[PDB]
This record gives structure tokens, sequence and C-alpha cells, in this order.
């Protein structure tokens, strides 16, 4: 069966450079055309280039001339993309594809490499208890997370126990560091009658910081 | 370059409907075109090549036609597994271009949002910042505007905005607005609010608090 | 004593003569009853047989054509003689046998044909360039071999159909240089150019307007051309009496027989002339390439001398395809032509150097053996051809004719013929079986058992129908 | 022996069509068998000739056949900022054909095709193309693996390797019995000469129309090479099947080279990758060993023995003289691992040009002695020079050395009578395999029936 596997999520710094592959499995990497394709949330799908990893030819977008380089090992079934002077846009996912049949189709597609430019250190989030202000049959608290890099974080109430009507967000990008945020809700019975604690933990600098939400 | 405009952007449909998403082409392209599903969360899938031909494993309930410039795909009784993001893509000329997209979205009865706001906390507010946060959940449809008055006047700069995708329980979108403001700036008033607007209410839903009192 | 000639115990004057080429019959009607008539001559004269009542044939050969050896081969519109005798008559009585003698002259200032045929595929650029003088060049060498020249040219590349040629785009169907920095002729197959000639200025001329043409595959299509330059006889211009040296020049491979496939033709060759008066070879794109067996016919029908003259990379390619059509020479073409003069004028040389003796139409009941003698006097039995020969050299042959038996027809005629040469030795032979006396029998003659019998020769012979 | 001379069927085609060129049995699924003949000549939609293939159900009488349609359109494609040209003008379509189950395969080895980008191309050239049908269905696919979208200059910087612009793939064909298509292309590797071999269901599947370059991932071809040896070697030129490594999982493959090694000509056995087994070596340059090449087991051991035609064999004669004749050489397969060895038995034509060796074909058991037999062909054969088939009989020692019966051709001068010949199938259901031979000069086919051994 074909199977595109392309590298882990990379991290890296503005300026630098970095290599992506792509490694043909149930196939002989060198029977298609090999392309790449560039994905962000705004700008949507880009297409980069393309190579024939038989010979090693190639045609890149004229836009991303300079930055892409692509090459290919048929001995290792793999085909890379490189990029270089990498950039805060630069930051995307990367999909190598292939035709099934068409020539010239792009049909099959390897799961993806995230790419994350940062000069960003490695730092711990700092967790915030969010308790309402100074009335219903409903209550609603809330856990912010400021301040951490790189992602991601997870999220819990009571350590899991707490799960049916909670709402996390997916995180922010704030001046170099992360932020994100989550929403929980019951019955006024319950709070403050439960203790309700907020836990993150930041595998990135291995730290588990749990808030416990106190009234006003 | 050719350019792809892929439309609708969104579309919100129901379990068994027929569905057309279409794609024009800034010049003829002889079906030189593929049809691509990106599952939330996850990769793309090939649906479709040189504009009728079902990649291996389709399900037949898809389908593309057109010629020249315009081009559709089909979904005839949608399924669960068929809400997801479409993408159009040209092969008639190098480079490649792409649509601009198509997400599928599920539809329900429209719902107001449960607006909450929360001050900054003791901690933050000890290390010399101030985060008020306001959220706005469970509300349909999914379009929605979120201002900040300061003491009665909005406010613009320092806000940050984060959207959940539909949920799987209920169908219905949340938002988190976040106003950061230094400790000091964050004194020197008194009102906080955030008002929301949505299409179930002409009227703004407002929620607010007052620094010092409580 | 008795001998085979009576113990044999004959019945007719025929039945004698068929027991031994040495028995003799005596048609005598006075010869005592106890005395054989069927003995040897001596026997029967001994026993008073009238002289004129012996049948007794003798084995002969006399010549009746014997014009002498030329001693030039210059003037004349061909009087030359170079096989001697030309005619005989031979004479043989059952199972009998006679010998007779050959001699065959390799005439010197002989006329000579030269056509020039040559590859014209695109590494033959230079070549082209270095003969623009070889005509007068090649005159003035022959010149002191033969007071009679002429030399013509031909060329060839290969079959002008894909994929041979290259079909795209347009402007390479009229300029198959194109994609080079060049110009060169669109693709031909076979064009005769000069008609053989005694003028050898028309060939350096026609010779410097020539060009170069390019395909695609390495063999080339001069097995075609060899073919057409060898049975458009008129075209060409050869010559009843001369020597005929085809000059083949390439530096490639060459295709054969069945080739033709991969250009879609499939009709093989039928060996006949189809180039008119645009002198191209107008089959070239609708039949197959031509087999070795059929060129060897055809240059053998029309004694042509094909010479290989080729570069070192293919030289034992061609040394291969000589040894499958005899008589072909093959000499080492340097990379430009440049030494392609003293290459034909050692050609000519091996070429005159053997003399081969060929029969035709042998009557199945004759054989013949033979005796050479070459180089000095020296006499090789069982041997039909001399080598090693200079022009002007003289060799002869001791041949016996032996006769199995009596065949049905009393008279045939064979040849016996050099291979190459125009002239040849006709041996007319009549089977002496018969006897005189036969021609006066009596049929129902009243010696005979009472007109039941036929009376010939001085016996008594049993009549038709018995 | 008993194949019946005085009641023959005749099938006929188009005057100039070829009509017999090639020809097959085919048995639709029922087991219903009927005949496919090759017309490559065959005058296409714009009156110019494209060839075509005809299905003749078969009747005692022969008669006229309907068309196997196939599309003869020529086809553009304008994709990847290229323009992609197939070219079916004289492309030959049904100069081979061959059936495997219910599918037939006919192959048009001229077919051109070429590759525009701006002002640069591939260049026109013959690549040759196979179509395939279901007739029962109407299924329809194409398989043309030379077919490529290089431009010029990059063979040119790349020394004309992996060249396959002039494979005219489908020259020869053949299908083993699981179903897998192979193609002799003799031009292909610039005149070297390739194979390609793919499922015949992979074929169908990823066929789409209107696609011209597309992926059979299964697909497996052979190699170039820098040997010198293999120059314009034809190396396709014809192709077969057979057991001939010991081991019944493998299909070998037996590839026909007429002019292998400066025109000395040869016969190659392979695995299935293409790797070499054995040679076999021409006896005479220019002689075309391998223009033909059959596989059939003759002496009853279970073995498969090959038979190798060389039609322009020049045989040795009085006063060191050569007669064109064409010659047959048997080689029996040992016992085992073992090399095949010089030839078992030599036969040889006897009629001047008559190519007697052109095509050889098995015949199963025609007298059912349980001993295999085979037909020669001789197409310009005979004493009139109009064409011959040579029946000769297998025995335990390999082959008989005398034919037990000749046909001669009832066509006129030129038919080329036996230039295509087909046996070992039992057309009429009478218990005894019968003969097919072409005779494309004169547009028809005739049909031997075997009879009972008299
Ligand atoms: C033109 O025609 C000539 C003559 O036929 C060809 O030259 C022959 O080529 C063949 C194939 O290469 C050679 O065959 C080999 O013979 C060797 C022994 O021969 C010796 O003795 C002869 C006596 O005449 C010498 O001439 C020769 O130099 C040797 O000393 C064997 O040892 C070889 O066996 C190996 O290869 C064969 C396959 O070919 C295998 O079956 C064996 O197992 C082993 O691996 C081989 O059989 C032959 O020697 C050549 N003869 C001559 C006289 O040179 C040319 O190739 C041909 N040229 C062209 C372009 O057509
Ligand atoms: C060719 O030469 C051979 C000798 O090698 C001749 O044969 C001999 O002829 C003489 C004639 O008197 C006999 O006495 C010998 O017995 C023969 N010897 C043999 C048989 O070798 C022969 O005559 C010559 N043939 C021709 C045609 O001249
Ligand atoms: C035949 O041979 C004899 C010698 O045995 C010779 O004298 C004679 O001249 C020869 N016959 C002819 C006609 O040459
Ligand atoms: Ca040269
Ligand atoms: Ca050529
Ligand atoms: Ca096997
Ligand atoms: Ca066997
Ligand atoms: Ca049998
Ligand atoms: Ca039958
Ligand atoms: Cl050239
Ligand atoms: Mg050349």
């Amino acid at each position: 069966e074909v199977q595109l596997q392309q590298s882990g999520a990379e991290l890296v710094k503005p300026g630098a450079s970095v290599k992506l592959s792509c490694t043909a499995s149930g196939f002989n990497i060198k029977d298609t055309y090999v392309h790449w394709v560039k994905q962000r949330p705004e700008q949507g799908l880009e297409w980069i280039g393309r190579i024939d990893p038989a010979n090693g030819y190639t045609k890149y977008d004229p836009k991303f001339q300079g930055k892409a380089t692509i090459t290919a090992d048929t001995s290792s079934n793999t085909a890379y993309l490189q990029l270089s002077s990498l950039t805060s846009e630069d930051t995307a996912v990367y999909y190598c594809v292939r035709p099934l049949y068409d020539y010239y189709a792009m049909d099959y597609w390897g799961q993806g490499t995230s790419v994350t430019v940062s000069s960003a250190k490695t730092t711990a989030p700092s967790v915030y208890p969010l308790a309402p202000v100074c009335t219903g049959s409903s209550v609603t608290l809330g856990c912010l997370v400021k301040g951490y890099f790189p992602e991601p974080v997870t999220l819990t109430w009571n350590s899991g126990s707490l799960s049916s009507g909670v709402h996390t967000f997916p995180a922010v990008l704030q001046s170099d560091l992360y932020t994100l945020s989550s929403s929980v809700t019951v019955t006024s019975s319950t709070w403050p009658s439960q203790s309700i604690t907020c836990n993150v933990a930041h595998p990135a600098s291995s730290t588990k910081v749990d808030k416990k939400i106190e009234p006003r | 370059d050719i350019l792809m405009t892929q439309s609708p952007s969104s579309m919100s449909v129901s379990l068994g409907d027929t569905v057309s998403i279409t794609c024009h082409a800034s010049q003829g392209i002889s079906s030189n075109i593929g049809w691509l599903q990106q599952k939330p969360g996850k990769s793309f899938m090939g649906l479709i090549y040189y504009g009728t031909n079902l990649v291996d494993g389709v399900p037949s309930r898809f389908s593309g036609s057109g010629s020249g410039a315009d081009y559709s795909l089909t979904i005839s009784s949608l399924d669960s597994e068929d809400f997801a993001d479409y993408y159009c893509v040209q092969y008639a000329q190098l480079p490649y271009t792409f649509g601009g997209g198509t997400k599928l979205e599920i539809k329900r009865a429209d719902a107001a949002p449960t607006v909450s706001i929360f001050p900054p906390s003791s901690e933050q507010l000890t290390s010399g910042g101030a985060s008020v946060v306001c959220f706005l959940n469970n509300f349909y449809p999914k379009d929605i505007n979120v201002k900040w008055k300061i003491d009665g006047s909005e406010r613009q700069n320092g806000v940050l905005n984060s959207w959940t995708d539909q949920d799987s329980k209920d169908s219905t979108y949340s938002m988190s607005s976040t106003l950061t403001l230094t400790k000091d700036e964050y004194e020197r008033h008194n009102s906080y609010t955030c008002e929301a607007t949505h299409k179930t209410s002409t009227s703004p839903i407002v929620k607010s608090f007052n620094r010092n009192e409580c | 004593g008795p001998n085979i000639c009576t113990t044999r115990g004959v019945s007719s004057c025929q039945q004698c003569l068929a027991v031994s080429p040495m028995c003799a019959w005596c048609s005598d009607e006075a010869l005592p009853l106890g005395s054989p008539r069927c003995d040897l001559k001596e026997n029967l004269l001994k026993d008073n047989c009238a002289p004129e009542s012996i049948e007794f044939p003798v084995s002969e050969a006399r010549v009746l054509e014997d014009r002498p050896l030329s001693d030039k081969g210059s003037g004349d519109s061909s009087q030359v003689t170079q096989v001697s005798p030309q005619r005989i008559a031979l004479r043989l009585r059952p199972d009998d046998s006679k010998n007779f003698s050959i001699q065959v002259r390799q005439v010197e200032d002989y006329p000579v044909d030269i056509y020039y045929l040559m590859d014209l595929s695109y590494s033959m650029k230079d070549d082209l360039w270095s003969i623009q003088n070889l005509g007068t060049k090649l005159a003035t060498q022959m010149r002191k071999l033969t007071s009679n020249l002429r030399i013509g040219f031909g060329a060839f590349v290969d079959k002008p159909v894909s994929p041979y040629m290259y079909i795209s785009p347009p402007e390479a169907l009229e300029n198959p240089c194109y994609d080079m920095k060049t110009t060169c002729l669109p693709m031909f197959g076979y064009k005769h150019v000069l008609t053989l000639t005694d003028q050898v200025t028309r060939f350096n001329e026609e010779v410097k307007k020539q060009s170069v043409s390019r395909n695609r595959d390495a063999p080339e299509g001069g097995f075609d051309a060899i073919m057409q330059a060898t049975v458009c006889d008129e075209k060409i211009g050869w010559r009843n009496d001369a020597s005929h040296l085809l000059v083949f020049t390439t530096d490639a491979k060459t295709h054969i027989a069945l080739d033709g496939r991969l250009a879609g033709i499939v009709q093989p060759n039928d060996g006949q002339c189809h180039v008119g008066s645009d002198n191209h070879y107008s089959a070239s794109t609708t039949m197959d390439y031509p087999s070795l067996g059929l060129m060897t016919e055809k240059l053998s029908q029309k004694n042509i001398n094909l010479i290989f003259a080729v570069t070192e990379n293919v030289v034992n390619l061609y040394q291969n395809y000589s040894e499958l059509i005899p008589g072909t020479t093959v000499g080492v073409l340097s990379m430009d032509s440049s030494n392609v003069l003293q290459l034909i004028v050692d050609a000519y040389g091996k070429i005159r150097s053997k003399v081969e003796l060929e029969v035709r139409d042998l009557p199945e009941e004759l054989s013949l053996s033979f005796n050479a003698t070459c180089l000095n006097n020296e006499v090789i039995p069982g041997l039909k051809s001399c080598m090693g020969l200079k022009i002007g050299d003289t060799v002869s042959f001791s041949i016996e004719a032996k006769v199995r038996g009596c065949p049905q027809e009393k008279e045939k005629s064979f040849t016996i013929k050099p291979v190459g040469f125009k002239d040849s030795l006709i041996v007319q032979v009549t089977f002496d079986c018969d006897c005189a006396c036969q021609a006066q029998a009596e049929p129902n003659s009243h010696r005979c058992n009472n007109g039941n019998g036929t009376f010939e020769c001085g016996v008594c012979r049993c009549g038709p129908g018995w | 022996l008993n194949l019946d001379p005085v009641q023959l069927t005749f099938y006929a085609g188009p005057n100039g069509s070829q009509f017999g060129f090639s020809l097959d049995f085919h048995k639709d699924s029922h087991g219903r068998v009927a005949i496919v003949v090759g017309a490559p000549r065959t005058l296409g939609p714009s009156q110019e000739e494209t060839g075509g293939v005809f299905l003749c159900p078969w009747r005692a009488e022969g008669g006229q056949c309907p068309s196997l349609l196939f599309d003869l359109r020529d086809e553009t494609r304008n994709v990847g900022s290229q323009t992609l040209q197939t070219f079916k003008a004289r492309q030959g379509l049904g100069a081979s054909v061959v059936s495997w189950s219910d599918v037939i395969v006919a192959c048009a080895p001229w077919q051109h095709w070429n590759v525009l980008e701006k002002t640069e191309e591939a260049e026109k050239t013959p690549v040759g193309s196979c179509f395939l049908a279901q007739p029962e269905s109407g299924r329809r696919a194409e398989y043309s693996p030379c077919r490529g979208n290089t431009l010029s200059r990059i063979y040119v910087e790349n020394d004309f390797s992996w060249d396959k612009r002039y494979c005219e793939a489908g020259f020869s064909s053949v299908v083993t019995q699981a179903g897998e298509l192979v193609l002799g292309a003799p031009g292909g590797y610039y005149f070297l000469g390739l194979l390609a071999q793919a499922p015949v269901a992979d074929i169908f599947s990823s066929y789409r129309p209107g696609i011209l370059l597309w992926h059979v991932s299964s697909q497996s071809l052979s190699f170039d090479s820098s040997n010198p040896e293999y120059f314009d070697g034809y190396w396709g030129y014809s192709v077969a099947v057979g057991e001939f490594d010991g081991d019944l999982n493998t299909t070998e493959y037996v590839v026909g080279a007429p002019t292998w090694s400066w025109t000395l000509g040869a016969v190659e056995i392979l695995d299935s990758y293409y790797q070499r087994l054995h040679r076999l070596r021409g006896e005479q340059m220019a002689s075309y060993f391998g223009h033909s090449v059959a596989v059939t087991d003759v002496n009853g051991d279970g073995r498969h023995d090959l038979l190798v035609g060389a039609p322009l064999y020049m045989e040795s004669r009085a006063d060191r003289k050569l007669a064109e004749v064409g010659r047959v050489y048997l080689f029996l397969q040992p016992r085992g691992p073992h090399a095949l060895g010089a030839p078992s038995l030599l036969l040889t034509g006897t009629q001047l040009y008559g190519r007697f060796g052109s095509a050889i074909a098995p015949l199963g058991d025609l007298d059912r002695d349980g001993y295999n037999d085979i037909a020669v062909a001789a197409p310009y054969g005979g004493p009139s020079g109009r064409g011959q088939v040579l029946v000769f009989l297998g025995q335990s020692e390999g082959l008989r050395s005398r034919p037990s019966q000749v046909l001669d051709s009832p066509f006129p001068t030129g038919s080329a009578f036996g230039f295509s010949l087909r046996g070992a199938v039992d057309i009429d259901d009478n218990g005894y395999p019968d003969l097919i031979v072409g005779a494309y000069g004169a547009n028809q086919v005739a049909v031997y029936r075997a009879q009972p051994v008299v």
C-alpha cells in the first residue's frame, strides 16, 4: 500500500535552514513525480515544486526560487525539501505528494510536517485562575495560560475528572509566545461547593502546575 | 499563473443532502483538475483526478464534472464523514495552483451565546499584568462580533481572539476574547465590558464589571 | 586367348562395344561358326576378318576453334582471347574416357569499370572532402595497368522513413542538421550520380557538389545501394568487356534483410532495378533490404567484383560478410578515406590474381577431373584453380572426362569457364555407342527364322514385338 | 499427418488490409472458440491506413468477420505546460494480436508519439501502443509503456541513455498463464530492444481515456546496456514463455534478438526479472536466428523444449556455394539444473529463398500418439514459390527429421502463406487440435481441421 511518511515537526530559528524528508512506503520513490506543497491557515495551499527522483530534474514556482531546494535519494527511497534563510512566513505545514495514475495529478499525500520558525526560548506558561465576579443556576470558570513556548500544552480539570462541558480554545501566538484558555460550566450547587482545579502540563519545560479556582 | 476561484467558502448542510462545490479557472484547463479532501486536523485525501475520475477507494457518491474553465464536485447524500475541507487544484500549467477551499459545516437551529467576563487574577496583577477575559460559548451560526469597551469607549488594541471548531456534541461554536493591559494602565479605569453581536438578537449581549467594586 | 570380349558371349555389335572400350566387332559374312565376332581388333584381323567389316570406335578429342591468347586486352572491340582453345569436339564410347587441355590468361591492359559507392551519412563529411581529387589521381595510377578506364559515382544513406529518418519538426525533413548549426541534404536512400565514363574530371566535379545527410541509427542502407548499382546495368553503365569493380565505402554496420520491418516494410526485395530518371531508388521506402543470397546472385550474374572498403572498427564485420559472398574483397579504409586510392589499386591486383574454373551443363553421366599447372610448370593434381597470379600470367589445366555407360541422347555440350571471365571452352560431346553397319540392317530378313527376325551387322536379332 | 487439406475454411478481409498478418485463437467466457485476426493496413476514418482487428466466429464455410472496434483518432492533451500527441496514421494496429482468457490484445507497433513544450519537443517517434478489449463486456484499455515526456535536449545531454522513443512496443507479444502481458519492443533503448511486462488486470484498472501518460506501477521493463554485442540487436523481435528453471512458481521469458552481436543473432532465456539464464547463439551471420521462437515439449518428458527459426540461413552446397533456404533448431531441455546444449536437431529448408523457419507453431498433439508436434512455415517455399507449411511430429528422441505432412498454399503467388501460424486449439470440438494459417499478402486466413488418423 502506498504511503508517504514524512519527518517530524521541526522547530528552528530565523535565518537558519532545515531539510524535511518524505519516505516512500510500499512503493519505489522513483516511480513518479514527487511534489511539495505548503499550507497556511490564511494563505491556503501553495505549490512549491516537484522532482523526478529517477533523474533529479526539478521544477519550482518562481516565488520559492531561492528558499526551496528539492532533492531525492533513491537509495533511501526518500525525497527532501530544504528550506534556507528561514523566516516567520516559512512557518507552515509541508506535504509531499504523488499522482495515482495520471502522470501530472496530485492524489497521494504524506501526513504533513509542521514547521515553526521563532526566536522564542523555551518558556514555561503562567497559569491564572478565572473566578466569576460578585446569581444564576449555571456557573462558568476559566483558566488562562500565558507566555509559553513552544507548543503544546495539555489542560484538564481535576485531573481529567471533570470533562463534559469544557472548552479549551486553540492557542494563539502573542509576541513570540503562546496563550491559551479553557472554560468549564456546571451548576451553582457544584461551585464553590466542590473544589475545581486547573491542570496544565508543559512538557517542553517539563512543568505541571495546577491552580485551584477560588471565588472573590 | 492560473487563478482558481473556489466557491462557496463554506456551507451549512445536513446528513443526506446533495451539495455541489464549484471551481472557476482564469482560463480553459481542459479537465486537468483535481479535488481534495482534508478532514479536521488530518492530512489530505485525493477524490478526483482529470475532472471526472474517482481516485481508487473513493465512494461513488462523489462525482466530478465540468469543462473549459468551470468545474464542480458533487456529493450525493452527505455522510457524517463528509464534513470537512475541500480544495480544487489545476495542473494544466506550472505552477500548479489551488482553490481557496470550501468547508462543509453541520446545520442546526440558531442559538445565542453564553457570555462570561473575568477580571485579572490576583497572581497576574501582582506580577504586573492585567488580562480581562470574555467567553462566548455554544452559539450558532458561527458569525459573531465582539467589542471591548473601557469606561464606555471602544478599545481595539491588545485584544486576542480564539475560536473553536464546530462542537461534536451540539454542533455549536465558541469564542474566547482576551484584553491585555499593563497593571498600571488597568487601574486608570473602572468599567470593563465586552459586547457580543450575533444574529440571534438585534441588541448586543453585554457583560461587564467594575474594578475595585464587587 | 579368350578375353572379356569373347567370354561375355554378346549378342550384337552394340552389346559388344558396350563390353569394354577395347572390344571390336566383325561384320564379315565369311567367319567360322565357332569363331567369336567380338574380340580385340588384332584377333579379328588375325582371323581373316575383312578390314572394312570391323567395328571399332576410338574415343577422341579434336579442337574446332583454337584462337591464340591475346598479348593485350587493349584495342579491338573485344576480339580479345583469354581462354584457349575455345571449342572442341569430344567423342566417347561406353564407359571410356578422354583428356584435353585448357589455357587461361589473365590478359594485360584489360578495360576496367570502377563505380564508387559511398556512404554519405554525417560522419563521412570529411571523407567527401578528401576524395575531391580522386578521379584524376586514380586515373594516373590505373593508367599504368589499363588504357581503358571508366569511373562513376553513387551515394547512399538509409531508407528515408521513420525511425531511420528524423520526421520532426517539419524543418528537420528539409534539413536534418537543423538542430546542429549547419545545413545538410534531406535524407535519401540511394542515388546514382555519375554514369561510368572515361572523362575523369566529371568525377572530381560531381564529388565537389555532393554533400552529406543525417539519419538516426548506426547501421546504414548500403545493401539497398549495392543491389541497385548491380542490377541497374544501363544506368550505372557497366561495359560488357571489362573488369567490374564496385567500391563500397562506409564506416558503419549495415542493415540486412528482415530489418525493414522496424519501418513497417515487409515486402521482400525483388532484385529488380528501381532507379528511374530522377536517379533515386524509388522502392527504398516500400521494399526490404536485400539478403546476402540475393546480392550474391545478382553480383555473380552481372560479373561485379564487390570491394568492402571500410574502417578498422567494422573490418571484422565485413570480412565475415565477405566469407559469405565469395569473390568479395576487403580493404581497410582510413577515417577520412585518404587511403582509398591505394586500396582500390590493391583490390584490382587481388581480383586478377586468381583463375578458377567452373563447369556448366555437365551431363549427369559425365564426370571430370583436373590437374592444374600454376606458377612454374608445377602440376597440382585434383585442383582446378590457381592463385597468387600476376597480370600477364598464364596457367593451364589437364582435364579428363569419364562417361558412365551410354546415355540415351548421343549428343550433348557443356562449358568450362573461369569465374568472372568473358571467354570459355565449349565441349561438344558425341557418344559413339552404335555400329555403322546397323544403319544397313535387314528387317524381316529371309535369313532370320523365316522373316521373324532382323539381320544386322552379320547376325540375327529378334524383331520388334518379340 | 492428419490435417485435412481437402476441405479448408477461408476467412477474408478488405483488399490491401493485410488481413492475416497476425492471428490467434480466442475463447469466450463460455469456451466458444473464435479467431482473432490482425490486419495492420486496414483503412481508418481519414481514408488513411491505421490497421484494424477482426473477430471471426467459427463457421465451416468461413467468410467475412465483424470488426473489433478500437479508437482510431489522434489524441492531444495540453497539461503540465506540455502538449502530448499520439499519431495513429500507419500505426499498423493488428501487426500482432494475442488472446488470453476472455481478453484480446492487439498492438500497433508503429504508433507515433511526441511531446511539445514551447519551441522544444521529445521528437515524433514510434513508441508503439497496445489496445486491450474484453469483447463480451465492451471494456477497453490501452498500454503504451515507452511513451515519455522528456525533451530532446535532455537525451542528448544524457548521452541517449534509457531512450525508449523508438520502442515499437507490441512488435511482438505473449501472455503468461497467470495473465501477465509481455511486449517485445525491438527498438527500445536506441535499437537494443527491450521487454515490458504488466498484469492485464492492472492495465485495465489503471487506464482511463484522455490521460495519455499514466502509471502502471506493477509494470516491469528490461534494461539498457553499454555492451556493443547488444547494439542494434532488436532484442524482442520475437518473444515467448515457458518453464525452464525447474521451479513451477516462476515463469521464464524467451526472447529473440535476430541481429544480436553484429547480426550473428541470438535467443535468450530469462527469469521474470530479466536476469539471463541461458543464451543460444546464431550459427551464421545475417541468418536472422531468433526471427521466431516456439516453446513446447516435443519428446513427452514434461520438460519444455525450445525451437528457434533462422529463415535466411544459407545451406552449404556443391562447389563452395551457399543457398539461402532457412533453418530450424530444436533444443531439448535437460533433466534438472543444466544448460541447454548444442541443438538436438537441425531442420533445413529446400526451396531457394523459401524462408523455412519464418514461423513455428506448436500443434499440441496432432495425431494423438502422446507426443506434441509442430508446424514450420516457409512462406515462399514449395516447388512454385507460393508458400508451404510443414508438419513435424514429436517422438521420444525429439522430433522426426522428415515432415509427416506438407500443406501447399491454396493462394496465388505473393500471399506470404504461413507468415503467421497458430495451432494447438480444437476449434470444431472434434477432439483434435487444428491449425490456422495467415496469408496476409492475400488478405485471407485458412483453417485446417485435424481429422482421425487414416
Ligand atoms: C567474425 O568472425 C569471427 C570468426 O568466427 C569471430 O571471431 C570468433 O568469435 C567467437 C565469439 O567471440 C570466438 O569464440 C570463442 O572461441 C574461443 C576459443 O577459440 C580459440 O581458438 C581459436 C582458433 O581459431 C582462436 O581464433 C581464438 O582466438 C581462441 O584462441 C573460446 O574460448 C570462447 O569460449 C567462450 O565463449 C563462448 C561463447 O562465445 C562460451 O560458449 C564458452 O563457454 C566460453 O565462455 C569462444 O567460443 C572465436 O574465438 C572467434 N574466432 C576467431 C577466429 O577469432 C568474430 O567475432 C566475428 N566478428 C564480427 C564482428 O562478426
Ligand atoms: C593428374 O595427375 C595424376 C597423377 O597424380 C594422373 O594420374 C596418373 O596417370 C597416369 C597416366 O599414365 C597413370 O599411369 C597413373 O596410374 C595415375 N596415377 C594416379 C591414379 O594417381 C592423371 O592422369 C592426371 N589427370 C589429368 C586429368 O591429367
Ligand atoms: C592426354 O594425356 C596425354 C599424356 O598421357 C597427352 O600426351 C595428351 O596430349 C593429352 N590429350 C590432350 C588432347 O591434351
Ligand atoms: Ca570520416
Ligand atoms: Ca541508419
Ligand atoms: Ca520456472
Ligand atoms: Ca522435452
Ligand atoms: Ca504427436
Ligand atoms: Ca478439431
Ligand atoms: Cl548521420
Ligand atoms: Mg552513419
